[PDB]
Formats: structure tokens, C-alpha cells, sequence
């Protein structure tokens, strides 16, 4: 029943940071993957993170974004780097604990 | 002891198969977002 | 001794998440890729 | 590891596809079957897991059945109520120790 | 009778010389009228020849006018053909862009 | 004495009447020559009248030659136009 | 008021022939051309004949079809030779007289 | 043989007047056409004036462009009013004399 | 091509056609005038030949009558 | 096409040159004969007319000779 | 080239009738008039008929003669009534077509 | 679950294709109305074209009326002219 | 299926309403083409009526020209008639003076 | 009805120009004639011009007099060159419009 | 002649006055009926269209009522 | 004579002939426009009448379905 | 005597008839010169 | 006595002149008057 | 004096005309006969004289004969070889004591 | 054999005298009549005279001329009075003696 509240929204010309607050799971942090919703479009894939730390990224953002855990602070970071204006999307973090999926309220990052 | 040791490989496996089953997802939605891009020719 | 029980809790939880990934694979890799290439 | 499959052919139905494996009675994680309709990119069909969880792509749900037999050490694919669009080449996949392994491939055609 | 005898003699040939000066003139008008009828036949034939070419030019103008109204249609059809169909095709085949 | 003082009467008649009358014959010669020379003037006029209408029909014949020349190579332009349509509408066979 | 009438339609495995019975324009014949409407498609030109006899065809039939006038009998002729089942279409005749464009009721040609 | 050379090309935010000067045929004028070739696209026709003042335009340009002959100046004009940014192209004036078709260099008119 | 050297000879062709038409018309008109004038001239010549025949007969006859008259004059004066 | 066609038009040129020879035939026979005979007959016209004036003078003089001879005959007879 | 021909001549004590057989001008008939040449005198006009049928005579025959057309049979008619031996004369017909005046060989009418 | 996530596909087809296509139907309505209004413009032009040629024939008919009017009262002048000749040539009957 | 059921319902009538908006337009062009053929028949009939009057004016000019060449003769005859015959008569009948 | 009034009359030892001004028929001119009446003698005709420029003269005046229309001035002229003392007369201009003949006062021209 | 003829031309005048009555007949029947029915049918056009907008609003609102009722049915059944 | 008072009425005749022609042509064109417009107006009216019939049927049926739906809602909540 | 007296009357007569036979001549050539005057109409 | 002879010389001469007058009357009164009225 | 003539008539020839006188056996000087062709002025025909000299107009010379008979006292006119132009009225004239006397006249016509 | 020589000739604007010399016949002067010859015409009558003196004159000169004898001087006078220019004629006197006629050489009187 973990509850995820997204973070890090705003506006840029840059390189922004995103966080996904977690209600539970200190150090038992299985797959925490980040999804952005293109406006008027379907939801998207950005990256994943795991308990052990194997993080992969989607081809459209590979080599730019970095997704790192914060086990003590119970939050998975989605760093935004070398941004492009095509990234203006509503950002939503996702969870899988005990096999159930726990989304969040979603935030937005305008890059324009 | 011995049986606990057998547990380690399975955990070392399960975390390993997740690594290269999510690795397919990154290549997966890369083509799903390339296919949905074709909807620009319709909308 | 006691630590053995947690290993199954590592087996159980980590094997249940592989179920969810496979299910999300059904929608992404096979379904929406093939279905939406046709439209 | 050597994954060799069978059961292919051109038929008028239902069909069974096996993928013979080389080792690991009950020890390999996810095995899957992929099909490639000619002229189309290869796509997933079925998934089996070490414990026995299974799934199918919605294009074949309720028809194709993925199964295991740990004694004979081979993942099966009951492939029933075939449709003419099910003409494709069916290659078994696997994930052992991370490295993905494939098979020579077998083709099933219907009409 | 002293001088009259000559006037009988003289005026008979004066009559007789003009008696054949009339036959000569009569043949002169009968040949000058024939030369007039040769000219009438030529001009009458050339009057109808000109008339034949008159409706020959009239049928030509009937051909010209109706051979223009056809080009007025072919130019009109090419408007829809070259203009609408062709440009829209290449604007519909802008999918490659 | 008698037949000569009288017979002059039938002789003067020719010499006086025909002297004036044959002049009327001479006027007709000029008149029928005037009619001849007037029609001869017209014949040269009608040959020139033939000449302009001779060229006018030839100019009309070239106008038909030029007009059909357009059509001959304006229906050909339509012949290739429909080849472009059918070739491009053969492209939609690949998709539908 | 030329009133055309097409004839010679039907079904072949070869060779066929079409007529366009004009109701006037004895030799006063300007452009008279042949149109086929493929089943489910739009009308298209096939062959063109003119008063001088200038015959020019579309590439799809060029070297295969002949558009031949018969000025005596008030009829134009489209000889059909060496057919394909692609030629199954409804064939109709056109005529331009006094600028006005006149069609014909049409005949169906099914080849296969 | 006829040499066709255009004039009036240029660039505006407005309106324009394209003109085409020929080499013979003082009022003995048959079909003279005005084309345009959008970049990377095939050549297309827009207006046709014939030696009798009969004009037609393609549906794209009607209501805006007016084509007008001028026999005395040995030149045909093609007015362009209410020019739209989409009308940019290279405009080649055409003519059909003695059957064969003769072209001109063109004038790249840009409007944007 | 070769039309330059062939239409040149067609131009010379139509130049000599103009020569044909002009010279033929002027010769035909001159011939008609000459023929009509020659017919009239021969008619006058033959009328005058008839006049010469009749009048030479008249002169010979008249001189013979005068001879006989003078013979009667001489015989009368011998009476 | 135009090659043979306009070589045939130059052949039309040679045909009309044959018509030039036709015009020269008209001048060589018709015009020449006409004006030669016209000159001859006008020469004879002048000769005839001069002879006719001489003829009329001869008739007048010999006729007056007859008038005088008749008067003398009458007088000598009255004797 | 109208070629007339007179007919109906002869000898009477009464009534006579004359014809002028035209060789062309079916109804295209302008002035066609009748001329008599009294024996030893000059030619004179008697009656005139026209295409509209306007008939006007000379005083010497007015009220005695009728000049009546017959447009169907290409013949004009001069009815002769209540004659005098003064009418013994050669009667000939005239015709004007295209300005040119055409006579007829003539017929002799002897009345006494 | 299945027959409704699919059956929308056969429904959008009408709503998208016909929305653009029926506009092409609307353009033909304007086009066939333009053809109608163009021929209607010609019909008034040809009635005016009838009108001038209606008067032109009437002017020609009056020209024939005036021309025969001359002849009718120019042959009458010749009718009295020959009466003058015959009356005056009847005077010579008194002397010869 | 949660929200799709409506889109099936909604777009069927959106299809169905435009399913009879096509029949209405089809009847609109089939009546606008008939109104075009009424106009073609009128103009074609009025095109031939104008053509008939064209050679009606041509025959009139053929009548005018030949009705002038007759007056050119009557005026010419009156020259010899009124001029020569009449004046000479009164000059010959000057004997009373 | 037309009113015809002459001009140009007078007396010389020379040459003269008689003119005749009318009341209607601007170039719609049929036969207009010029007469002369020697004293104590009946009226006689001399020249006829018709609305098409066709002219004829009586044998007495040919070679000397020229008759010339002038549509614009509503007036017909009758030139008189090399005037002879015998030409003295009263000259009345004539016209035939609507059939009936209309006359003018005349101008007594004396030359002697 | 002209008397009766141009009284007959005034009779032509009266005949064309009968044709004036023909034109008034056209206006009295055809034009009047045409524009009266045109006004009526355009009034009905506006009324129909307003009712059809109301009709579409009614369908939309009651259809949304069905959507909500179906959702509630489904929830209460799931209970 | 009397032509003064008769050609006056012929002039009035041709004036009213001009009135005939002009008013008849303008009424005929107006009538054609009105008739075509009235045919189109009636066609639109009858298409909309068919729409009203079908859609009133739809609304009555849909409201009846909603009534039955709410009845099932009530029975479910009674279960 | 007596016979000479008869002579006187005859002489008185002969001179008398000459008076009124020449008197006719004056009226005679008056009409001959009036008739020859008519030759002016011929010459 | 002697004067008687002269009376006949008055008769003879005066009667011979009446012959000449009558002869000149034949030419004038009858002949040339009647003859030259005809011409 | 009363001069009354006779011998007139219409005949198919030769004829005799007398003019009976009233006095003067051989004493009247010139007697003449005049004829008037109708429509023509009267002209002389014959002349006789007291001694017997005679003459005729050349229009009748060699045909008409004028004669006297002093006993019967009447001047005759033998009028022979008549011609159709000799239709006229023949009135005898005279000169007695100067005063000219005429007669009632008689007409002779021939055809 | 009397010989007559005329006299009195000359020229005037007047009233001239004429004489006729006689070779014989003193007092036996029978008819002496005077004849004038109109030039180019026949001879004429003027007057007569007789032995007793009865002189008559021709109608054209009556009351103007007087013809009187001169018996002693043997000459007959022809007086000319109230002359007219028509009297220019060659004048010749005539005689009758013994019945024979004796003319003369003739003289001339010009009155003009």
C-alpha cells in the first residue's frame, strides 16, 4: 500500500531534477520506474531502478538521464540532463512492491 | 547451511533475470514510441 | 538459522515482480507494438 | 546452452511446439516463444516462469498455452485454434544467467 | 441636164462607196458584240468562282470557331486535371515529408 | 431632159442620210469599245479580288493547321497526364 | 446535341472491340475519346481520336489499343487487343462538339 | 522556334504581376500557359490564356490570379493578387506554336 | 538543320511563281489586244482590197469610155 | 517527313519552272506572230490608203475629162 | 447566265399570249420586261414585272395587256388582249440578273 | 471485454472519412451551381445576342422594302418614258 | 470498456446521421445536374436558332447586293433613255423654232 | 417626306459646282438625281448617284460633270467642269425615298 | 391601304396588351405562390433547426444519464 | 393626314411591347430562381422531418431504457 | 379709120392683161421665196 | 394711113411678150412652187 | 362675165374639160385652167392666148392640152393619160379687161 | 439683141440706187424687171416696169422699192429705200424685147 508522490516540477529554458517520495520500503526498493505522459498522448517510459541498482534507460533519453536510489531518504531520483524541448511532459513515478503497482499524482516539467 | 547456499544463487539469478528482462523494455517502448510517432501522419 | 526465512521473502517478492514485468511485456512488446503498427 | 525446438509444419486446428533445452531441471528463469510473420518484426507469444506463472499476448490469449515439464526438461507451447494469420516462424527464447539464448527456429503455416 | 448628168454619176458611187461602208461597220459591231460576250462569259464564270470561295471562307470560319470551342474545353479540363488532381496528389503524397 | 433632173433625188438621199447615220454607227463602235474596256477593267479588278481571297483561304488553312497542331500536342499532354494519375494511383495499390 | 451510344461490351478470357454510336456529327468530328471507370475507382482516359485522325493513347494501353474512326457510319472504334484482367472496367465514350462535352450511357467490360 | 523570357519576379511580405515576353506570333497566338514548380516537387500549371482571351485557372489560384494577353507588346501577363505564403515557386511561362511546346527559364518568386 | 537550305529554295520557288503569274497575265492581255487589233487590221485591209478591185475596174472602164468618146468627137468633126 | 515533303515542294518549284517554259512558249509563238503581222498589215494599210487617194484623184480627173468630152460631143453634134 | 426563250408568237385577226422561258433564276427573279421592235422601227418597252409582282405598263398597252409571272415554272407571261393591227411587231423578252442584261432570240407577232 | 475495444475501429472510419469526403460533395454543389450560374449568364448574353440580330434582320427587311420601293417607282418612270418616246415617234407618222 | 461503450454508441449515430447526409447530397447533385441539362438544352436550341438567323442575314445581303446591281442597270438605262433619246428628240423637234 | 434645296447656282463667262441638301436619310440613301430644264423645254435628267457611289451621266454631260455623294453633310453634289454656253438651264435635284419622288426648287445657272 | 393596315397594327397593339395580361397572370400565380411557400418553408426551416439543436442537447444529456446509470449498476452489482 | 394620330398609337404599341419583353423576362428569371430555391427548401425541410422522426423515436426509446436501468439500480440496492 | 379704132382697144387690152398677169408674178415669187425659206430647215 | 402698120408692131411685140410671161408662169406658179413645197 | 365649166367626174384614161364663156368671140386674152388637189393650194395647169400660143406646167406637159374654139366660144382642156395624182378640182380662169374671173369649178377624180 | 449692163452697186450701213443701161429701145421699153441673186441661193424677183408704166413689186420689198423708167436716157431705175440687211444680193436686170430675154453681168449691193 505504498504511496508515491512525485516531485521536481517546474519550467526551464536546462537540467532539472525529479524525485519520487515513497511511503515505505527502506532498502527493499524493487522496481521504481519513471513514466512521462506526453500531452494529448499516451504515457511513456523513461528509466527503471532496482534494489540492486541496475538502471536502464529508454533509447530516446539514453546517455542523458540518470536514475539513482536514495535508500535512506526513500526516494528515487530522475535526473534530467542535456534537456531538449521535446521533454515537456507530465511526469509520474511508478512502483512495484509485493507485485502491485503504485502510481502517483504526477508532476509536470515544461521545457520550452 | 548448504540449503541456504542454494538460496543465494536463486536470488543472484532472480535479480539477474530482472536486469535483462527490463533491458528488453527499454528497447521495447523505444519502438512503441517510434510507432506512435507514425500517428503524426494521421493526426 | 533465522536468516533462512528472509531468503524466501527475497525469493517471494523478487519472483512476484517478475510476474508483473512479464504481464507488462504482454501489453508492450506483443500487443501494442503489433496492434498499433497496423493503425 | 543449446535450445532446439520441433513441432513445426504446414497444416490444414491445434498444434504442439516444444523447445528442448540442454540443462537446468527447474533452474532456468523466464522462457518465452517468439514468432516472426514473414515481412514483420519478431514478436513475443508466450511466457513461462520458474514457478509456473504464465502469460500471453492479447493477440493469442485463450488460444496459445505455454507449459513446462521439468522431468523431460522442455518448455511446451500448446497452440490451439490456429488462425490463418498464425503463419509464422516460432523460435524459443530463454534467460539463463542473464544471457538471452535463442533457437534455430521452426515454422508453422496454416491455410 | 448640162451639169446634172455628173451628179447622178458622182452621187451613185458616193452612195455605193457608203453602201459598202455600212456592211463593213455592220461586221464591225457584229464582231465587237461577240468580243463583248466572251467578256461576259469570263466575268460570269469568275463571278461564280468568287462566290464559291465565299462560302469556302464561311465554312472555314465555321471550322475555326468550333475548333476554338474545343480548345476552350481542353484547356478547361486540364485545369481540373493538372491543377486539382496533380497538385492534391503530391500534397497527399507529402506523407514522405 | 426629164429622167436626170429627177433621178438626182434618189441619189442625194443616200449621201445625206447615211453621212449622219453612219456616224451613229461610229459612236456604237466607241460605245461597244467602252463596254469592252470597262469589263476588261473589271476583270483585272476581279483577279486582284481573286488574289486577296486566294490568300485569305490560305491563311485560314494555316489557322486550321495551327489549331489542330495544338490539339494534337495538347491531347498528348493529357495522355501523359493520365499516365501520371494511373502511375500515382497504382502507388495506392501498395497500401490498400 | 450529339447523343452517343456505346456497344461491344461483355466478357473475355484475348481481343475485344468497342463502339461509340454518335447521333450527329457526320465527319464534323472533333475530339472523341474513351473513358474507363475502374470498379470502385474514378474515371480515366484511354485513347483519343481527332478529325485529322491524330490518335494518342495513355501509357497503360499504348501499343496495345487502337482508337480508329469510321467517319462514314458515325461511329468511333476502340480496338482491344492482348488484354489483362486489369482491364475489367466500365468503358464509356466522350465527345466534344460546340465546346459541350457529351458522355455515353456506357458499357461494362469484364475481362478475367 | 520561340524564345520565352519572363519578368516581374521578386519577394514581398503583398501582390505581384508576372509577365512573359515572346519571340513571334503577334496576336496569331494559340495556347500560352503559365506554370510553377514548387521546390523538390514536379512542375504544375496554374493559368491558361488562349489567343481569344479565353482563360482558365486551377482551383488553387482562381479568384486571386488573373491572366491577361497583350498582343501589341508580344507579351502575356499573369496577375497575382492576395498572394499567400504557400504560392512561392518558380514560374515558367509556356506556349504551343507549330505543335511543339517551348519553355522559359522561370522566375523564383518568394512570398513569406 | 537543313530547313535553312531547303526553305531558301522554296522561297526562290514562290518568287518564280510570282514571276509566272505576272508575266503570264501581262502576256495574255497583250496577246488579246494584239489579236483583236490584228483582226481589225486585216478586216480593214480586205475592205480596202475590195475597194481597190472595184475602183481599178471603174478606172479602166471609164478610160475606155473616154477613148470611144474622143473617137466620136473626131468622127463628128470629120462630119 | 519534312525532308521528302519539302524536297517535293522544290519539285513543285521545278514544275512551275516548266510553266515558265510554257509562258516563254506563249511569247515565242503568239505575241511574236501577232505583232509581226500587225506591223505588216499597218504598212499595207498606209500603202493602200495612199493609193486610194491617188485612185480618187484619177477618177475625178478622168471623169471631168468625160464631162468636157460630152460637152464637146454635144456642141459638134448640134453643128 | 440566264438563257431566255420566247414563245407563243404567230398571227391573229382578238387575244394572244407570250412566254419568256428563263433558263435559271427560280424565284430569284428581279426585273423581267418585254420589248417590241416595230418592223422598221426601234425597240421599245411594253410591260415590266418584278419579284414582288409589281407590274407597270406603257400607256400604249396599259389597260390592255397583263404581265404575269409564273415563279414555279421559270417563265414570265405577257397576256395579249383586245389587239390592234398596230401591234404587229417582233416581241422579245429581257431579264436583269446580277446587273447583266439578257435578251431573248425573240418571236414575231403579226396582227392584222 | 473484447468486442467493444475493437468495434470502435469500424465506427471511427465513417466519422473521419466522410467528414472530409462530404466536403468534396459540398464543393461539387458549389461547382455545379457555378456551372449553372455561368450558363445562366450566357443565356442572358445570347438573348441580347438575339436582340441585336433580331433588329439587324428587321433593318435588312426595311432595306429590301426601300430598294423595291425605288424599283417599283423607277420602272414606272421608265413606263412613262417609253410613252413619251412612242407619242413623239407617233408625231413622225404625220410626216413619214 | 469503461468509456468505450459510449463511443460505440455515439459514433454509430455520428456515422448514421452522416449516412443519410450522403443520400441527401446525392439527391442534391442529381437534381443540380438535371437543372444543368435543362440549361444545356436551352442554350443548344438557342445556339442553332442564332445560326439559322446567321444565314438569314447572309441571304438578305445576297438579296441586297443583287437588288443594287439591278438599280445600277436601271439608272444606266435611263442615261441613254432620258438623256440621249429624249434630249435629241426635242433637239430634233426644234424645227418649230 | 423630304425637302430638297439646292445651292451653288450662278453665272460665269468657267466651271461650277451644284450641290443639293436634303432633310433625312443620312447615308441610308437610295437614288438621288439631278435634272435640268432648258427654257421652254421639258425637264431632263443629267446625273444619277446612288447610295453606293455608283454614278451615271447622260451622254451630253459625260467626261465633264462629276456627281459625288456626301453622306455626312446630308448633301449630294454635282460638279460642272468645262461648262459650255449650251448647258444653261434650271437644275432641280431629285430623290426617291419611300417610293414616291420628291423635288426641289432649282437654281437657274446661266453660262454664256 | 395604310389605313386598314396600321389600324391592324394597332390591333397588334391590343393583342400584345392581351400578352400583358398573360404576364400579369404569371406574376399572379407563379411568382406569388413561389415566394409565399418560400417564406413558409424558411420559417419552418428555422423552427426545425432550433428544435434539432434542442433535440441533440436532449440526446446528449440523457445519454450521459445512461452512462452514469450503467456505472452505478456495475458498481452495485460488483457488490 | 391621320398617320400623325395613328403612328402615335403604334409608338405606344411598341413601347408596351418593350414593357412586355422586359417584365416577362425578369419575371421568368425570378420564377425559375424561386422555383429552384423552393424545391431545395422543401428537400431540406423533408430531410429534417425524417431526422425529427428518427430522433424522437431515439429519445423515447432511450428514456425508456434509462427508466428500466434505474429500476434495476433500485432492485440491486434492495439486494 | 374704123379698123384702126379696133386696133386701139386691143393694144389697150394687151397692155392691160400684161398689168394683171405680172400682178400675179409678184404674188407668185412671194410664195416661192417663202417656200425656199423652208430649205433653212434642211440647210 | 401709114400709122396703121405700127399698130400691128404694137400688137405683135406686145403679144409676144405675153408669151414669155406665160412661159415664166409655167416654171414659177405651177412648177417650182408645187415641186419645191414637196422638198 | 359668167364662166361655167363641165366635163368633171370620177373615172377609172383621158378626159375633156370645157369652160363655157359669156361673150367675146376671139376677144378675150389669156384663159387658164387651175386645179386644187384637196389640202393643197390651187395651182395653174394650162394657158391659152388670143392668138393661140399655149403652155403647160411641167407637171402636166405632154399630157394636158389647152385649146380654143372661137365659134362655140369655149376654152377646152384635153386632159389625157391621167395619173392618180390628178385627182383635183379644175376651175377655169380668165383675164378680160384686167379683172380676173373664175368659175364654179368641177372636180375630176381618178383611181 | 439689146445688151443690159447693171449699175449702182456698193456698200452701206441706207438707201441706194440701181440702174440698168439698155443698148436700144427708146420708148419701146417693154418689161424690164429686176432680179437679185441671194448668195448661195436662187435668183429672185424685185419689181417690173412696162412701156406704159405699170410697176408692181414683190411682197418682200413692197412699199420700199420704186422702179421708174428713163425713156430718154434708156435705163430703168431700181430705187432702194428703207433698206434691211437681208438685201445683200447680186443684182441683175432683165429684159424682154421681141420675146427674147436679155440679162446682164449683174452687180452687188452689200447691206451690212
Amino acid at each position: 500500500e505504498v504511496q508515491l508522490q512525485e516531485s521536481g516540477g517546474g519550467l526551464v529554458y536546462d537540467s532539472l531534477r525529479l524525485s519520487c517520495a515513497s511511503s515505505r520500503s527502506i532498502d527493499g526498493i524493487n522496481i521504481m520506474r519513471w513514466y512521462r505522459q506526453a500531452p494529448g498522448k499516451q504515457r511513456g517510459m523513461v528509466a527503471v531502478v532496482t534494489g540492486w541498482g541496475s538502471t536502464n534507460y529508454v533509447d530516446s533519453v539514453k546517455g542523458r538521464f540518470i536514475i539513482s536510489r536514495d535508500s535512506a531518504k526513500d526516494t528515487v531520483y530522475l535526473q534530467m540532463n542535456n534537456l531538449k524541448p521535446e521533454d515537456t511532459a507530465v511526469y509520474s513515478c511508478n512502483a512495484i512492491y509485493r507485485g502491485s503497482e503504485y502510481w502517483g499524482q504526477g508532476t509536470q516539467v515544461t521545457v520550452s | 547451511r548448504r540449503d541456504s547456499a542454494t538460496h543465494e544463487a536463486k536470488i543472484a539469478e532472480l535479480q539477474a533475470t530482472i536486469e535483462r528482462l527490463t533491458s528488453e523494455a527499454a528497447l521495447a517502448e523505444g519502438a512503441l514510441e517510434a510507432a506512435r510517432r507514425d500517428r503524426s501522419r494521421l493526426q
